[PDB]
């Protein structure tokens, strides 16, 4: 109802809902042309951590990898913003630093 | 004979996040046989139809096989025309290499 | 020199020992209880004979082949392919036991879905948003009859050319390959069904342009914890192959 | 909130107000988030950026 | 599960449910053997599938016999 | 093929790379600084390796 | 703090945070808010009627 | 108001207007305590949210549990 009536798209708000509507949903119940962005998105948005593995090298420090360092967005204790799966737990055990 | 335009669609197809698992199924089930894909024939005209339709993408894109044998054994209106026109160019580029 | 597994294979008369081929179907209506006997008793982890049909001269090149998993894959794709092994049994037993392909009762050129269960079929076919007849998918149960056994590998040692053959120790100048029999490489498999996919394929990594970390972690659970525990090994240039292939 | 203390400080929120519509925008805030470290200076001044 | 696949989730006992069928017969002529109670279950419903894709493919053969012509050409004169 | 492949990954916790594979990824003039004696040491015949 | 549990192959952690800081404030040339829910107003809405 | 939200305008008693039931029968059954006749309209009306959501959700798990092998084969005998 909404890319047929205006030629905007909803659901642009929250990642998990443009994850969602690419993995899931192969069919022609939403249209081709409206699917095609969504799919832009997420075939750039890994095509960007493609090139930010391209810097950060192959080889280590101690335990803890040159890429967690480099750069923010490869730094695990940079959290997305808005949480529903329970990253907590996660950061604590793996963390050198004190989380 | 391949031009920009059928590498995007390839390249497209291969980032795909909702590539069809069922098109494995087929690959796997024909495993590069003339007999056994003739046999199929009428299956993988749908396979590649409902998924040229719903999405501007291309299937069978995996191994050598199954693209030698589209563009050799339809030679008709099975696939649509549009969409055959991609898996005639790869063969296009692929001979005049050699 | 062949390796399949651990018996070298060094001449063309010693063929029927070590390959065992399989013509067409037609011609093999008779023998074909004979193929399921040995699906059951023969021992496949120690069985030293890879299963491949018979090639005529005059139908294929293998410039063609290699011109298009050398040099147009790796291009189109920018590296992201992985060797994907197949377990046959375990695929028809998902088409054949389905239950609207078994009854005969039900109409043949009727849609699928209307008529299937609660199984793989369901969510697979929910994948490629397909609506094929019963008389498609029972063409495809036929298929298990010359069905070859699990994917093999065999390393290819050839000696160099002759322009090549000056070398520092004794193994220097025999170069080697190894190749994938009845697997076939792979894209990255979508995450709605990687359960669908976890209970049919697994993943093969064997040569430089056919190892991929981010499709290789896509079929098995094991390695997708493998790569997420450290990060450095999420490159194709950087990623460790196991030293039996 | 407290703005002094966050990987995310004013001047980054000054620059996506001002921000086009450009993929080279997309890029510019990718190179942004580079960490001022010591050994970040390694990763760069290998590949001549 | 270091050795295998997964297995598939697909509902049970398909002999109960329909049969009523020739094939089925053909099932229970295969030996138990030295193979449990359980595994006797495996191994037979591997056999069904075994049996399911024979008889189809001897359908098929008789299907693409074609057309021929003494049995078309009398039908036409009616 | 999956018992080779399990055997391999399973405790696996530390990853090396070859002499080779991380030549590729280096630059023209990373190779050349006089920081990397180990990958310009063997770089010594232009055929071979 | 009532959230899911973490599945560790869907969590994937860098595509989220490339999303939120990145690819959004480009777009909406930094025109975001957080915004709270009353979950229990939302059902009222949503059934009652 | 400074501690909630605004009270949406909904027609008011809808036991009343349809039951004829059962499950305002239950509604019946939570207990007044020590709320007032006023604040006892309002926790009713909560609770009836919460008895037609678990209604639903337990017709849509029959629902959803999908066509079986047995009860179709047989009635494609017909």
């Amino acid at each position: 109802t909404y890319w047929v009536n205006s030629g905007k798209l909803a659901f642009v708000n929250s990642y998990h809902m443009v994850r969602f509507i690419c993995t899931h949903m192969g069919n022609g119940s939403i249209p081709k042309e409206a699917h095609g962005h969504y799919r832009k998105i997420l075939g750039e948005l890994i095509a960007l951590e493609q090139a930010l593995l391209k810097l950060a090298g192959h080889e280590t420090v101690g335990r803890t990898p040159i890429t967690h360092l480099v750069s923010a967005l490869l730094d695990p204790h940079l959290l997305p913003p808005f949480a529903y799966h329970d990253v907590f737990t996660d950061l604590m055990q793996k963390s050198s630093r004190q989380p | 004979v391949i031009d920009q335009l059928t590498i995007d669609v390839i390249q497209e197809t291969a980032f795909d996040p909702a590539y069809p698992l069922f098109c494995y199924v087929i690959e796997a089930m024909i495993h590069g046989q003339e007999e056994k894909f003739v046999m199929n024939m009428p299956l993988i005209a749908l396979v590649i139809q409902t998924y040229w339709v719903n999405s501007g993408k291309l299937a069978f894109v995996n191994s050598y096989h199954m693209v030698r044998f589209i563009c050799t054994h339809m030679g008709n209106g099975s696939i649509p025309k549009e969409a055959h026109g991609h898996y005639r160019k790869i063969l296009g580029e692929l001979i005049a290499l050699e | 020199i062949i390796k399949i597994g651990d018996q070298n294979y060094d001449n063309p008369q010693n063929r029927a020992t070590f390959i065992n081929l399989r013509g067409r179907m037609e011609d093999l209506v008779n023998n074909l209880v004979n193929i399921y006997q040995t699906r059951v008793n023969e021992d496949h982890d120690e069985r030293h004979v890879l299963d491949v049909a018979p090639l005529d001269e005059n139908d294929y090149n293998p410039v063609l082949e290699k011109l298009f998993y050398y040099v147009l894959m790796p291009v189109c794709s920018n590296g992201h392919m992985c060797g994907m092994g197949v377990d046959y049994q375990n695929v028809a037993l998902t088409l054949t036991y389905n239950g609207p392909v078994f009854a005969d009762v039900v109409n043949a050129q009727d849609d699928i879905l209307l008529h299937l269960e609660n199984g793989t079929l369901k969510d697979i076919l929910q994948a490629g948003d397909i609506r094929p007849t019963v008389d498609m998918i029972r063409v495809l149960c036929t298929s298990f009859l010359t069905c070859p056994f699990v994917t093999q590998a065999a390393r290819v040692i050839t000696k160099r050319d002759p322009a090549q053959s000056f070398a520092t120790h004794e193994y220097g100048k025999d170069v080697a390959q190894t190749v994938l029999v009845n697997g076939f490489g792979a894209f990255a498999v979508a995450d709605r069904s990687r359960e669908a996919a976890e209970t049919m394929f697994y993943p093969v990594p064997f040569n430089k342009l056919y190892a991929d970390p981010l499709v290789a972690a896509t079929l098995h659970p094991l390695l997708a914890n493998y790569v997420t525990r450290l990060p450095n090994q999420r490159n194709a240039v950087v990623f460790n192959v196991p030293s039996n292939l | 909130m407290a703005e002094y203390e966050e990987w995310h400080k004013s001047p980054v929120a000054a620059y996506a107000a001002s921000c086009q519509a450009t993929p080279g925008a997309i890029s510019a805030m990718v190179s942004m988030h580079q960490k001022l470290s010591a050994p970040s200076f390694i990763c760069q001044a290998k590949h001549r950026m | 599960s270091n050795f295998k696949v997964r297995d598939p989730v697909i509902q049970e006992r398909l002999d109960h449910d329909y049969a009523h069928h020739p094939l089925v017969a053909r099932m229970n002529t295969l030996d138990q053997g030295n193979m449990s109670q359980a595994e006797y279950l495996v191994q037979k419903r591997h056999y069904l599938v075994f049996l399911i894709a024979h008889h189809y493919y001897e359908a098929y053969l008789r299907r693409m016999g074609g057309i021929q012509r003494r049995d078309h050409l009398q039908t036409l004169r009616d | 093929l999956f018992r080779t492949f399990h055997q391999y990954y399973m405790g696996k916790n530390v990853a090396f790379v070859p002499d080779v594979a991380q030549k590729a990824l280096v630059t023209t003039e990373d190779l050349l600084h006089p920081t990397s004696h180990r990958l310009l040491r063997l770089e010594v015949h232009p055929f071979f390796d």
